[PDB]
């Protein structure tokens, strides 16, 4: 299994930031997958969850309104659309496989894969 | 008014009288028991479409299926305010049958998408 | 795992079913008003990754059928003339004008006394029978085969006799289960089965031993029994390629109507014009013959590759199981077959046939028919799609039939009925 | 048509295609004849959907309750009853429990109705 | 209990057992036609009661509780003596007159609420 992610750099405060991932290597449509934080000098962080069919997306507190998480099981990729940055949201931002579950096969709770990650830098 | 006295009034002065009329939905002798036996199965087919859309119980059923302006480009005042029900069924009875498509897929989709939110935990 | 149960409608679940099934179809004794019209764009789902078990000799298909085919029959027959009026005594004569050997004897020509449009005033009237008809009673005095027995009503002369596809289709919440495995033998598992809204035409075909205008086998020669190695039960042969049957009445006959009573008459045969020949079918000799040695190449996979196979004709018993019967133009034929049945296994045929006018249809005692005279000549040319057989170091098959329940087999072999089970559960992770 | 063209995927596969199947549920002795067939077609019908209203589940194709999954009706995981199996195993796997997951569905809707109403005599 | 078991049983000692009577009230031509007209007439019965419940807002429940407040002209008596002392035979024969009276509240009051679920899903 592979995750790779792309688009990322530096953008001002206030601007905008589209990531994506590449996933290969399993079947895309089956799992749920999610973005996850690490600031530069400190842990994770859950940002946002989409399901495996793309209809369901959670999102943390601090990005509820401004961050919007996208799924495009045609050509097995994840969209995250960054509106409205601040300095709070510098981090690595990984793409991971698992999260969720899908009601149908046994749940998970846990992040099965993991890219290497974009760098934001705001 | 009763039965039908509203068919002529306009579609937002109309859908008030909907319990109205949906009360009047429900050997030679064999005649009267197959007038009586259609009408139990129209009446059936109609409730089971408002179920797969997700209206069931109701006379009044929102959904989250957007209106394409290609069925019918107007302003909602020329639709409710000054159109009749048999007009509007006329102007729109060519894309009946794409409207009732797109109701059912989006009853799926909402369908699963309800089960996938009530085992979390 | 914390499992709950969850609750499914619309699940592609069925078990075996016995209901009434309904009759598609596109002045006839099948084509009645109660059948509907059919799908003029026929739909069959595939059912991939499914296997079904079928049992064509428990197929609650052929029952109905049966059952509906002679309730329409009868109810066909309800409206017409009865002749109950006609059973006097009959004053007869051999016709021999122009009589080749072969009908020597087989044609009467009865006078007798019978009532008119009043019915104070009698006329004396005749009409030609058929031996087969007419029974001889205490040498000029005959009766009616009938007249100990039953009433006969008389056919309705406008009515055709001629086989119209029927097409069964099922009723809501259930579904038709069609057999698509090439080289099916009747029972058991069947892979590739696929969902169908109704039957194909099916022609209410009636005949004995020969199974005309059938369906054909795709590949090999079918050979089907309930046990093969049961004597007593019949063996259903499905061609791979129709035989030809060529039938023909040659004699130019006429009709007479003859007033019964207000509003009634009956026809009668009158004389006939130009010669008078026998009625017979040519089976092509070529096709025939290659044709059984298909049949005795599939037999021997179940008898044994050094079995001798013999055919031979059928042992006596009622005219319409020892021979070949079948409504042609509207007159009932008895052919002989014993040419087609007299061979060991290790041009034409001429079959000759006799015609009956006085009918038992279905194997009951009463409810007499009879056909009327049909006028001028007579030519049918039929498939012959299959065979009925019974087992009699040497194996002998000889023709078999009646029962009328195997004609309809060999066509609804290959459907199961079966009912929806929209209803079940099963363990999710969802939680109400 | 469709119908029952899922009868030979995967119960995870399936259920998808309910309302494919749901649709397809709807001379005197001839009427009399079509009149019964179409009278239980209904008659079957509406056993269903009053069966389906008593646990809750009006109006639904797909209906999550509140009965526990007992290991002894079935001794499976997920896996394998929603990625291997189809409808038609699973039917003949538990249908002597049939009743018993029924009898059990029914008494779950009955403790939640009152429950609702007590909840709603509040205030 | 089975069928009508509880009917002599206090109202609150019934309103367990709805569902024992909701299960039984759907289950040579002149026979047929008899046969027919008595499950035709079962169906229909069931439908219209079906159609009240759902006009009511009510489809899909045994019980469900309406906004139609309790008029004391119907009848003057508390809680304690229609739940706990009563039948439901002796009540349906306390209320018949009012019947149709309740039924046209009920009718009223879904009509009111439904349109202010689609006056408040339209916010936004
Ligand atoms: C296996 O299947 C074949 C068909 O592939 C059947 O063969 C047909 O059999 C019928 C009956 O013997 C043949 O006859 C046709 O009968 C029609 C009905 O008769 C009408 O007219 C008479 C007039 O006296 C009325 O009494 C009667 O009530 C009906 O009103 C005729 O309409 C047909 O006429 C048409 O075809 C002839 C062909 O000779 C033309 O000359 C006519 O002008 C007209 O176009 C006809 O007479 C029919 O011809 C047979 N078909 C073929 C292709 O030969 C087999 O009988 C069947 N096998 C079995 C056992 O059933
Ligand atoms: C029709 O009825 C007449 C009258 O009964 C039959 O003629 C009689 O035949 C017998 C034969 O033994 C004679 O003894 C009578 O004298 C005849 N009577 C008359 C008036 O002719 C006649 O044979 C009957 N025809 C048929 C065909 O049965
Ligand atoms: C009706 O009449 C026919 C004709 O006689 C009877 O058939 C005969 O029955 C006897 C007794 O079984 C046989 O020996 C004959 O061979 C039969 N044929 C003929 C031509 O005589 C028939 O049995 C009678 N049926 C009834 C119910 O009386
Ligand atoms: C069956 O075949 C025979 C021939 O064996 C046909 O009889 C011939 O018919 C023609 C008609 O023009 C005559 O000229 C011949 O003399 C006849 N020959 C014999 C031996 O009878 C018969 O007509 C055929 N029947 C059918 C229905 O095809
Ligand atoms: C059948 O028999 C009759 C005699 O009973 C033959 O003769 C004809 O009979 C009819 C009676 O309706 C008379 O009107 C005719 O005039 C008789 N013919 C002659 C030449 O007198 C009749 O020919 C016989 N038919 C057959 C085919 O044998
Ligand atoms: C019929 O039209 C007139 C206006 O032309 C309107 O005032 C009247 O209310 C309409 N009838 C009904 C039943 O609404
Ligand atoms: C509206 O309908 C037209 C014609 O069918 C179609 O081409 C178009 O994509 C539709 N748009 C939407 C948003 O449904
Ligand atoms: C419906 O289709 C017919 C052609 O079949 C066309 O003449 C008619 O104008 C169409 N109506 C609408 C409202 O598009
Ligand atoms: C008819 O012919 C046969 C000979 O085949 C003869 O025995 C019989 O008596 C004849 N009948 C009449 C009525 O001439
Ligand atoms: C049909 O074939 C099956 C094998 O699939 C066999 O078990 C069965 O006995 C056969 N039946 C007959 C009548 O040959
Ligand atoms: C077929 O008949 C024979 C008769 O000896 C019997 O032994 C055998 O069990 C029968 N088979 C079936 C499948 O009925
Ligand atoms: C039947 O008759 C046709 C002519 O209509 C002829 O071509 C065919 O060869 C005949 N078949 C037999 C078996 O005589
Ligand atoms: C039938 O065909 C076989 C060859 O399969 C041949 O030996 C036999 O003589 C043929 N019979 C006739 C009557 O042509
Ligand atoms: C019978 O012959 C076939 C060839 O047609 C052969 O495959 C089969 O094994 C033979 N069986 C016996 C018992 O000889
Ligand atoms: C069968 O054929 C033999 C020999 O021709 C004959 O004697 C016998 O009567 C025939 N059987 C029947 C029922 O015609
Ligand atoms: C059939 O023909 C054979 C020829 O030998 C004859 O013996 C037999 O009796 C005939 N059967 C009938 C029913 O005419
Ligand atoms: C059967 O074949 C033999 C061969 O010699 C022949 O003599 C006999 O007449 C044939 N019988 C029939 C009914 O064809
Ligand atoms: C029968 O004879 C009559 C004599 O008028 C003739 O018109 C008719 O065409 C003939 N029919 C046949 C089939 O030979
Ligand atoms: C016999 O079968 C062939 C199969 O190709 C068909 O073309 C022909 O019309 C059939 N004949 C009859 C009379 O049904
Ligand atoms: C049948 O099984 C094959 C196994 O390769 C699978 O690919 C196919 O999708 C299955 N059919 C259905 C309808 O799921
Ligand atoms: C499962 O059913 C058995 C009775 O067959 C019962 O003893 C057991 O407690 C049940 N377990 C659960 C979890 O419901
Ligand atoms: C149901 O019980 C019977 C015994 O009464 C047993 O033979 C059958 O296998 C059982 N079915 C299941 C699915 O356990
Ligand atoms: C009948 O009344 C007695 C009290 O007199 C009560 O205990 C009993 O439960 C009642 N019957 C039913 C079925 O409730
Ligand atoms: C109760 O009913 C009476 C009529 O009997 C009516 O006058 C009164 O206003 C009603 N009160 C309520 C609260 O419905
Ligand atoms: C209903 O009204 C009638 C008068 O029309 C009265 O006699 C009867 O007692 C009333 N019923 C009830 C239950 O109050």
């Amino acid at each position: 299994v592979q995750l790779v992610e792309t688009g990322g750099g530096l953008v001002q405060p206030g601007g905008s930031l589209k990531l994506s991932c590449r996933a290969s290597g399993y079947t895309f449509s089956s799992f749920a997958m999610s973005w996850v934080r690490q600031a530069p000098g400190k842990g994770l962080e859950w940002v946002s969850l989409i399901n495996d069919r793309g209809g369901l997306t959670f999102y943390v507190d601090s990005v509820k309104g401004r961050f919007t998480i996208s799924r495009d099981n045609s050509k097995n990729t994840l969209s995250l659309q960054m509106h409205s940055l601040r300095d709070g949201d510098t981090a690595v931002y990984y793409c991971a496989t698992g999260g969720m579950s899908s009601a149908l096969q046994s749940s998970k709770y846990y992040f099965d894969f993991w890219g290497q990650g974009a760098l934001v830098t705001v | 008014l009763g039965f039908l006295g509203a068919a002529g009034s306009t579609m937002g002065a109309a859908s008030m009288t909907l319990t109205v009329q949906a009360r009047n939905l429900l050997v030679w002798g064999i005649k009267q028991l197959q007038a009586r036996v259609l009408a139990v199965e129209r009446y059936l087919r109609d409730q089971q479409l408002l179920g797969i859309w997700g209206c069931s119980g109701k006379l009044i059923c929102c959904t989250n299926v957007p209106w394409n302006s290609s069925w019918s480009n107007r302003n909602l005042s020329e639709i409710w305010d000054n159109m009749t029900w048999l007009q509007w069924d006329k102007e729109i009875s060519n894309y009946t049958q794409i409207i009732y498509g797109l109701l059912e897929e989006s009853q799926n989709q909402q369908e699963k998408n309800e089960q996938d939110l009530l085992a979390l935990d | 795992e914390n499992l709950w149960v969850t609750v499914y409608y619309g699940v592609p679940v069925w078990k075996d079913a016995e209901t009434t099934l309904f009759c598609a179809s596109d002045h006839n004794v099948w084509a009645t008003h109660a059948c509907v019209p059919t799908d003029p764009n026929p739909q069959e789902i595939h059912l991939e990754n499914v296997t079904e078990e079928f049992n064509m000799w428990k197929n609650n298909m052929v029952e109905q059928m049966h059952t509906d085919i002679i309730s329409l029959w009868d109810q066909s027959l309800k409206p017409c003339v009865k002749l109950t009026p006609l059973c006097v005594t009959l004053q007869c004569t051999n016709v021999t004008n122009n009589i080749t050997d072969d009908m020597r004897g087989e044609l009467k020509n009865c006078s007798f006394n019978m009532t008119t449009e009043l019915r104070d005033k009698k006329q004396k009237v005749y009409s030609l029978f058929y031996r087969l008809d007419v029974v001889q009673i205490n040498n000029k005095e005959y009766r009616l085969i009938n007249c100990n027995t039953s009433a006969i009503t008389q056919a309705c002369p406008k009515v055709s006799f001629e086989p119209i596809p029927i097409h069964y289709c099922a009723p809501a919440g259930f579904a038709i289960l069609k057999c698509k495995d090439k080289k099916f033998n009747g029972t058991g598992p069947c892979p590739s089965v696929s969902t169908v809204q109704c039957t194909h035409g099916i022609k209410p075909v009636v005949s004995t031993q020969l199974l005309l205008n059938g369906s054909l086998a795709e590949e090999e020669v079918m050979i089907r029994s309930e046990n093969i190695t049961n004597n007593a039960k019949n063996i259903l042969v499905q061609f791979n390629t129709p035989v030809q049957i060529n039938c023909t009445r040659p004699n130019n006959n006429t009709r007479k109507s003859i007033r019964i009573g207000p509003g009634q008459a009956f026809y009668a045969t009158g004389d006939i014009i130009g010669d008078i020949r026998q009625a017979h079918c040519n089976v092509s000799k070529a096709t025939w013959n290659e044709t059984l040695g298909k049949v005795v190449k599939q037999l021997r996979k179940h008898f044994g590759n050094n079995t001798i196979i013999r055919f031979a004709n059928s042992s006596g018993g009622d005219l319409e199981v020892t021979t070949h019967s079948f409504n042609c133009g509207g007159e009932f034929f008895y052919c002989n077959t014993s040419g087609l049945f007299n061979s060991t296994w290790i041009d034409s045929i001429t079959l000759p046939c006799r015609i009956k006018q006085i009918i038992n249809m279905w194997q009951r005692i009463g409810q007499a028919m009879y056909a009327p005279p049909i006028q001028g000549v007579i030519r049918c040319v039929s498939n012959i799609t299959g065979l009925i057989l019974t087992r009699d170091t040497t194996e002998t098959f000889r023709p078999g039939g009646g029962d009328m329940r195997d004609n309809w087999r060999s066509e609804l072999y290959k459907y199961k009925v079966v009912k929806i089970e929209p209803l079940g559960v099963a363990p999710t992770r969802c939680k109400r």
